[PDB]
RNA sequence: UUAAUAUUUGUUUAAUGAAAAGUAUUUUAUUAUUAUAUUGUAUAGUAUUAUUAUAGUGUAUAGUUUUUUAAAAAUAUAAAAAUA
């Protein structure tokens, strides 16, 4: 074989493989379990400003005083959205809300009891839902963030009238 | 009771009135002077405001043909900026600690 | 003119994908050359450092 | 045993018979399984038969160690 | 032998209650079957794509239609007991929202800062 | 085989939930 | 994609997502027995 | 290699090899690369942190070891990740010779940094000792200019 | 060009010598109820059922794998005999 004819460059593999970016934005979107190095790097950098600041000791890292957990406990961030159609101009006993996927029935009932004062909560019906997908004018597929649907049941029917 | 849902929903949209855009957002210079308990109080206040704003935005998205674009949309951006500034101040204090 | 175009055709003609598509239409794929050039010609300020300085 | 329990200990620190469930409609009420309810059915049936006066046939009275 | 509990492997309840992927809190002592190892990715991906088939005849995890997202599961709070419906062993995992006390400045504050009418359907609002 | 062939009560493992049998 | 074609909102028609006169035909004609409830079976059996 | 192994495993486990969006997304998600961390081969035959109490005399009164400064000085340091450095008597340092090589070597596959040895500049500016691709010293341009100007040439 | 062509011709009809399901997708919607973590929803279609996880007080108005019309020839139907 004439190997001296070529220069020293690695040819591309055939057939060429696809980029690891998932391009499907449908109902069956899958979460990639493989962990990348950039993910750990970004996590560490947002945690303690890597690599400029020295790392906190293992005790503070694994303790309840570590900045992310401390901020999540003293300044909670939970997006609870009420559906206007479910309670607008109709005396409904099952109002529905939209929450992040990391919450549960107990999380939501504690949220409504402590923040908004809605203590009389009978049962919360949980059901996940894929984020809303749509195309803009140029045809780019942009999907809204995922949200969990909750159907809370109260003892008394509630309604917020709309003054026409 | 019912007041919880009345504050979940908007008031000007409820009375069929044009909601006005507020003045400004919380600045880091102010949040540095504010205290920790005061910071978390205003944080919960901004959280409730953001919940109401997101409920209104989702309602307008559900009815985008019956109702036009959401009036005064910069309020969500102001709330997010205030929350980010709160997080910045708390992170600086935690770094010093 | 959609109603007129449909009325002028013959009823025996049939089209089977009126309500559903064969290939999934949620895979992000590229546009066409002419419309990409239209976009690049209309939106020039999207390029980096388009604003005049100072 | 005659109530219908199979495991004496629900936990290593408490018996299974002394388990009354809180956080519910009936507070302080002892928890009962389907087997417990069926054994209580048998007991109430035998008691009602004995009160009527006919032969009280407790189906578990003929239950020995080998069955 | 595996690290996640054997009830997580095969639910202790008769109907296979408590089987599937359960994400755990970092500070929580309990462990879950959600592992991103190159050797643990095949089973955790099969749990999402196909699911687990039980002996009773019902498919427990991913019954069909829409695949779940294991990364956004709320953190594990306990272990299933046969007596009750659920046994909570970790209470710190469940977040407890709490409101700050009121103050002379607290009831005087407002969400937005004060810088120094009929609704009309419009197609676009700038600010 | 052409002929017919003609069960775990505690799948929680070795020891889970209620204790099984006397200790030691 | 018939739902997104007809029931969804478009620049010519309003959203029919929550509309009984457009959704009532989705229900089955022949009624079907209810599905088995594992949580209900657990709370009913109450294993001991 | 690892990508092909994971692809074959997923194809045998959960891929139906159909035109479904599940397989269409798996064929692209399996190309992602996992975390790589050089794990030194543990030595269960000889525990290095166990030999700390070896070759030491003890006080008969309190029945505990004697902190010999000569032993503390002559102690040889064996490296390990969870146990950063461990002192050990120099008589037993022979059995831990492979850990020394695995620690001196850069904790990275050689073919990732092989672009160093394939050029003259890096071959002269870098070190190749026990497969440790650590950059040597290199004066700054200001430094070399100042040195030459002080040397007057 | 082949081509005024070849093969097709389908909107409740002549309704069928017939009717009890599972599984995997596509698509999703404010269901009710038992009323204690998480997880996957319903109908409608599509593909499949040997190699036991579908058969009983008794079976969906079930009609797209079922298809239009005022001629001879060709061709198919010997279940198209009252022939050989």
């Amino acid at each position: 074989w004439r190997t001296w004819e070529y220069q020293h460059t690695r040819p591309d593999p055939r057939p060429f493989p696809d980029p690891p970016v998932n391009d499907y934005f449908g109902r069956s979107r899958i979460w990639n379990p493989i962990a990348c190095k950039l993910g750990y790097v970004r996590k560490k950098a947002d945690e303690w400003g890597w690599p400029n600041k020295p790392p906190p000791p293992t005790g503070l890292r694994y303790s309840q005083e570590f900045f992310p957990f401390f901020f999540e406990r003293y300044f909670p961030d939970a997006e609870v959205r009420l559906l206007l159609d479910s309670v607008l101009n109709n005396e409904t006993k099952r109002p529905v809300f939209q929450i992040p996927c990391s919450m549960s029935k107990v999380e939501l009932v504690n949220y409504l009891k402590n923040i908004y004062g809605i203590d009389n909560v009978v049962r919360v019906e949980v059901r996940n839902r894929r984020g809303r997908r749509y195309k803009n004018e140029v045809g780019e597929i942009k999907m809204m963030d995922d949200y969990k649907v909750a159907v809370v049941e109260l003892d008394t029917p509630v309604s917020v009238e709309l003054k026409q | 009771s019912a007041a919880a849902f009345y504050e979940f929903v908007d008031n000007n949209f409820l009375n069929n009135k044009r909601p006005p855009v507020p003045g400004g957002s919380w600045t880091v210079e102010v949040l540095r002077n504010k205290s920790l308990a005061d910071l978390q109080h205003i944080w919960f206040l901004l959280l409730k405001e953001r919940n109401m704003l997101k409920s209104m935005k989702e309602h307008y998205l559900r009815h985008q043909e019956e109702l036009g674009a959401m009036p005064a949309p910069s309020r969500l951006k102001m709330i997010d900026e205030s929350m980010r500034n709160i997080k910045r101040v708390v992170k600086e204090r935690d770094e010093e600690a | 003119r959609l109603e007129l175009l449909e009325s002028m055709r013959h009823p025996r003609e049939r089209d089977f994908y009126q309500d559903h598509t064969y290939h999934n239409q949620w895979l992000r794929r590229d546009l066409e050359k002419h419309q990409k050039q239209q976009l690049a010609a209309r939106y020039k300020y999207f390029a980096p450092d388009f604003e005049i300085s100072p | 045993r005659c109530i219908g329990i199979t495991k004496p200990f629900y936990n290593k620190t408490t018996l299974r018979a002394q388990c009354w469930h809180d956080r519910g409609l009936q507070v302080g009420t002892l928890v009962f399984s389907q087997a417990m309810r069926d054994a209580l059915m048998d007991l109430e049936r035998a008691v009602r038969r004995k009160e009527l006066g006919l032969e009280p046939n407790y189906v578990w009275d003929r239950w020995g160690p080998v069955g | 032998k595996n690290s996640w509990p054997e009830w997580m492997d095969n639910g202790a309840d008769g109907t296979g209650y408590g089987i599937g992927l359960h994400r755990t809190h970092p500070l929580s002592r309990l462990r879950g079957n959600l592992k991103r190892s190159p050797s643990h990715v095949p089973r955790v991906l099969g749990m999402m794509i196909q699911g687990v088939w039980h002996k009773s005849g019902v498919k427990l995890y991913f019954r069909g239609g829409k695949p779940p997202n294991p990364s956004v599961h709320p953190y594990l709070t306990g272990e299933p007991c046969p007596l009750y419906g659920w046994k909570v062993t970790d209470e710190s995992v469940i977040r407890q929202f709490n409101m700050p006390s009121i103050d002379g400045t607290n009831f005087r504050y407002k969400p937005y800062v004060a810088l120094q009418k009929p609704l009309a359907k419009r197609l676009f609002f700038w600010r | 085989g052409v002929w017919n062939d003609v069960q775990n009560p505690h799948p929680g493992g070795d020891d889970f939930g209620p204790p099984r049998g006397p200790p030691k | 994609c018939s739902m997104r074609v007809s029931i969804y909102s478009r620049p010519g028609k309003v959203s029919r997502l929550n509309n009984a006169d457009a959704t009532w035909h989705n229900r089955s004609r022949k009624e079907k027995p209810p599905d088995f409830d594992p949580s209900a079976f657990r709370r009913r059996y109450r294993d001991s | 290699m690892f990508r092909v192994t994971g692809l074959q495993l997923k194809n045998p486990v959960v891929f139906k090899q159909g035109q479904g969006m599940f397989s269409h997304q798996l064929k692209r998600l399996l190309q992602k690369k996992s975390i790589h961390r050089y794990n030194w081969d543990p030595l269960p035959m000889y525990d290095p942190r166990k030999l700390v109490h070896a070759s030491r005399h003890m006080d008969v009164e309190t029945w505990r070891e004697v902190p010999d400064p000569h032993w503390d000085e002559r102690s040889y340091l064996v490296p390990d990740q969870m146990f950063y450095n461990i002192p050990v008597p120099p008589e037993y340092k022979d059995a831990y010779w492979w850990r020394e090589l695995q620690a001196r070597r850069v904790q990275c596959p050689v073919e990732w940094v092989s672009h160093r040895m394939y050029n003259k500049g890096d071959r002269q500016r870098y070190d190749f000792q026990d497969l440790a691709f650590r950059k040597k010293f290199e004066f700054s341009y200001e430094e070399v200019v100042k040195n030459a100007k002080d040397m007057r040439s």
